[PDB]
């Protein structure tokens, strides 16, 4: 289990002076989704390139070990992509992790995962996020969750967010981990450096996860 | 201050 | 007169390794190189970062082009590969050695290609790793490479050292000795 | 590894003369170790260094925007970066630590200095020594620091004197036994 956020650990959006639109676009309608797919080649040894239609998608991993495991496998790709810092050669887009093996991971029907939203400690909204996968990436669930929050709780806006801090915790039994939902301080938001937190390709059991979003306004 | 990179020419 | 200074932005891409490098050189010294994985600018001397910045994102734009150009050149040369040029390994210390006074063993791997090498420090035959560091592949005017390996150590009449260098231009791993 | 290697190399060079009075920029592409194309600011266009670079030379030259950027490189790339680094590279000045010790052979070790420009001299009884003196040359330690070793074949005060840009006056280490 990961130690929950400390008094000054989470990022305060008020200390971010750049456009929150750059964070918003990452969790908007657009994202990467490939279903039954295999890698077409690589650029660097820690990434894999897929032809998903952008027309090509570069998927970076935490290490080679990871890229090796997925090079020749038929996988499902799902992730929050970016275009800005996107460079590679095999239209182009880039993303981190979000790669899960196809075979033996599909479910006959959609499995819903409960999400409890706490605005300033008050659970005012709770919704379901669905997936057709056994093991699903926290990235996919994180995207789906925040995406729902963008279009309902106005999580991210064009200039700033109506929330100060916020984190999403994934609880699976006695173990849990969380992601900071706010940009780092400064007038610049680095999409690439932000999504990099997903290069772990961390997966969770959809049957055992529970998502809680702790927002502060 | 920032160091600038010169672009690599793409071939044919 | 002639040149007083020269700054070189050197970059390379190697197949089938699918590895690349992007650095900046100033009169033989590395100002910085870009960590392609962490997409982070790594200054040779940390202090440099207190005065300058570099958009590491830029580096990968160059490497992508180089990968593309390599494919073109590989096909264009009729798949003529690289000729391995074995390294010239030399070991020296940072300053004159005195028993019990902290020093650094520098292993200088010079004049080689391709830029792939395996260096290991041995103390009395066993590998050592505490505090070891290495530079990145540094360019030479003849377009071969240079590399430096460092092993902080405490000089004693007891230990002997070896810089074991592995390179495809060599038959058997090169061993350059050093003893007090 | 059985697999053959294929290396692509690109060097963007900036050569400075008299501060930045003159600056010369090169954009060189190397197949393996062989340069095939290059842009020289003094030529103003891409020139095929070997016949392999011909397609690129002709192609890149037909690009007004690419040529414009490279032609601007002497100012926007070279002189700019020289300005950004100026203080910690061009201006870097680290003083040398001199040590005289017997190996009769006398060794004068001058270490940890930057830039490389240095003068190391041996004196015996206040008179310089030319014959019997051997140098190891400049040695780059690969960390913005140099070292040099100067040996003197000795037959009396022996002084190793060092002149370096970082100093207002020479460094002398006098040795006796
Ligand atoms: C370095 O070691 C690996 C095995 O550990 C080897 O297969 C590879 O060829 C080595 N590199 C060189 C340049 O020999």
């Amino acid at each position: 289990s990961q130690p929950d956020p400390k008094p000054d650990e989470l990022h305060k959006s008020s200390k971010f002076t750049g456009l929150m639109e750059n964070m918003k676009v990452l969790y908007d309608d657009n994202h990467v989704s490939a279903i039954n797919v295999k890698s077409i080649d690589q650029f660097l040894y820690f990434d894999l390139i897929y032809s998903i239609k952008y027309d090509n998608v570069r998927v970076e991993f935490k290490n080679k070990d990871l890229a090796d495991k997925y090079k020749d496998k038929y996988v499902d790709v799902f992730g929050a992509n970016y275009y800005y810092q996107c460079y590679f050669s095999k239209r182009k887009t880039c993303m981190y992790g979000g790669v899960t093996e196809h075979n033996g991971n599909q479910l006959d029907k959609y499995r819903s995962i409960t999400v409890r939203v706490f605005e300033d400690g008050k659970n005012l909204l709770s919704f379901d996020v669905q997936t057709n996968k056994k093991k699903v990436t926290a990235q996919e669930l994180d995207y789906l969750t925040r995406h729902y929050l963008v279009k309902n709780k106005k999580l991210y806006e064009f200039n700033n967010s109506p929330y100060e801090t916020g984190y999403i915790k994934f609880i699976e039994n006695e173990n849990s981990f969380w992601y900071d939902m706010m940009p780092a301080p400064g007038d610049k938001f680095d999409q690439s450096k932000y999504l990099m937190m997903y290069n772990d390709n961390k997966m969770v059991d959809s049957k055992d996860v529970k998502i809680e979003v702790y927002l502060t306004t | 201050a920032y160091m600038r990179a010169d672009a690599a020419a793409g071939g044919a | 007169i002639k040149e007083e200074h020269v700054i070189i932005q050197a970059e390379f891409y190697l197949n089938p390794d699918q590895s690349g490098e992007f650095m900046f050189d100033f009169d033989g010294d590395e100002i910085f190189h870009v960590d392609m994985a962490k997409k982070e600018t790594v200054w040779r001397l940390e202090e440099f970062g207190r005065f300058a910045s570099f958009e590491a994102q830029g580096a990968l734009a160059n490497i992508a082009v180089d990968k593309a150009n390599l494919e073109i050149m590989t096909k264009r040369s009729n798949y003529t590969p690289i000729t391995n040029v074995p390294p010239e390994v030399t070991v020296l210390t940072n300053s004159p050695v005195e028993l019990r006074e902290p020093n650094v063993l520098i292993c200088f791997i010079d004049k080689f290609t391709p830029p792939v090498v395996n260096v290991t420090w041995l103390r009395n035959g066993k590998p050592v790793t505490t505090g070891v560091s290495e530079t990145v592949f540094l360019p030479r005017e003849d377009h071969l490479f240079r590399k430096f390996h460092y092993l902080p150590f405490l000089p004693s009449t007891e230990d002997v050292y070896d810089c074991r260098v592995e390179h495809w231009g060599l038959d058997e791993p090169l061993l350059k000795h050093w003893e007090f | 590894d059985t697999r053959p290697r294929f290396l692509e190399q690109v060097k963007h060079e900036c050569h400075f003369f008299n501060g930045t009075e003159r600056v010369r920029f090169l954009d060189r592409y190397f197949y393996h170790q062989e340069e095939y194309v290059r842009f020289d600011s003094d030529v103003g266009e891409y020139r095929a260094v070997t016949e392999l670079g011909r397609p690129d030379a002709e192609y890149w030259n037909s690009q007004k925007d690419l040529l414009e950027q490279k032609r601007a490189a002497v100012d926007t790339y070279c002189r700019h970066n020289y300005g950004v680094g100026e203080s910690f590279t061009v201006q870097r000045r680290v003083y040398p630590e001199v040590t005289v010790y017997p190996a009769n052979l006398l060794v004068c070790s001058v270490n940890g200095f930057y830039p490389g420009s240095i003068e190391v001299r041996w004196f015996r009884n206040g008179q310089e020594e030319k014959t019997g003196v051997v140098s190891t040359g400049l040695i780059q330690n690969g960390d913005w620091t140099f070292q040099t070793l100067v040996m003197l074949e000795t037959v009396e005060v022996y002084t190793c004197q060092v002149e370096h840009p970082s100093l207002t006056s020479p460094l002398t280490v006098e040795w006796r036994a």
